[PDB]
């Protein structure tokens, strides 16, 4: 209700393997567990690019994971940013993501 | 994968 | 719980939304929650989400990656093969996509899938 919501498009370094990159995420989101403010974190690959879609299609090239992060309210966000392990996994998070995207969302119902 | 609290 | 566990498994395909041009963002956002409205008791779908983009970051650890303006995040859950077919095969959904049809420029569809 409170809720903020950032969801983030993710592209794996040119130095890493599609297998090296998955192991990556699953090592992300391990080291995620009880982090500070932190509500939810979800990271899942994109398996599938489809482009027969009812509307125009929009190419953003190759997007390799999605990452989302959940705070119950925007005290949780600040507890998050000025945590040190959070520090440390965004550390983590250099060197297993080439690219993001990050978008912060609004709830509309 | 995700969790949550 | 065991519910959210086994719905984050489901089939979803991850939705970004640009509006048409000549649309104001006020009516794209009434047309948004239009579209959830009309999501109820579709056949086959699980779970339907939409959310505007509210803010865009450029201030990351990482180097950032330029996609363009994107005004609204689309996703929907099924919870299995035989549903999504039931979906796909739906006149209820083929109305959906004509309202869809109105209110998006341009989309870019994701078909995600789990790890751990």
């Amino acid at each position: 209700g409170r809720m903020i919501r950032i969801l983030y498009l993710l592209v794996k370094p040119e130095s890493m393997s599609h297998e090296q990159f998955r192991k990556e995420c699953v090592v992300h989101f391990q080291m995620s567990a009880g982090m500070p403010g932190l509500h939810k974190y979800e990271v899942r690959l994109v398996a599938g690019n489809p482009t027969d879609t009812h509307v125009p299609y929009l190419d953003v090239g190759r997007i390799d994971a999605i990452g989302e992060c959940w705070f119950a309210s925007e005290e949780q966000y600040q507890v998050y940013m000025e945590s040190d392990i959070r520090k440390a996994w965004f550390e983590h998070g250099k060197y297993f993501i080439g690219q993001l995207k990050p978008f912060v969302t609004e709830e509309l119902v | 994968a995700s969790w949550s609290a």
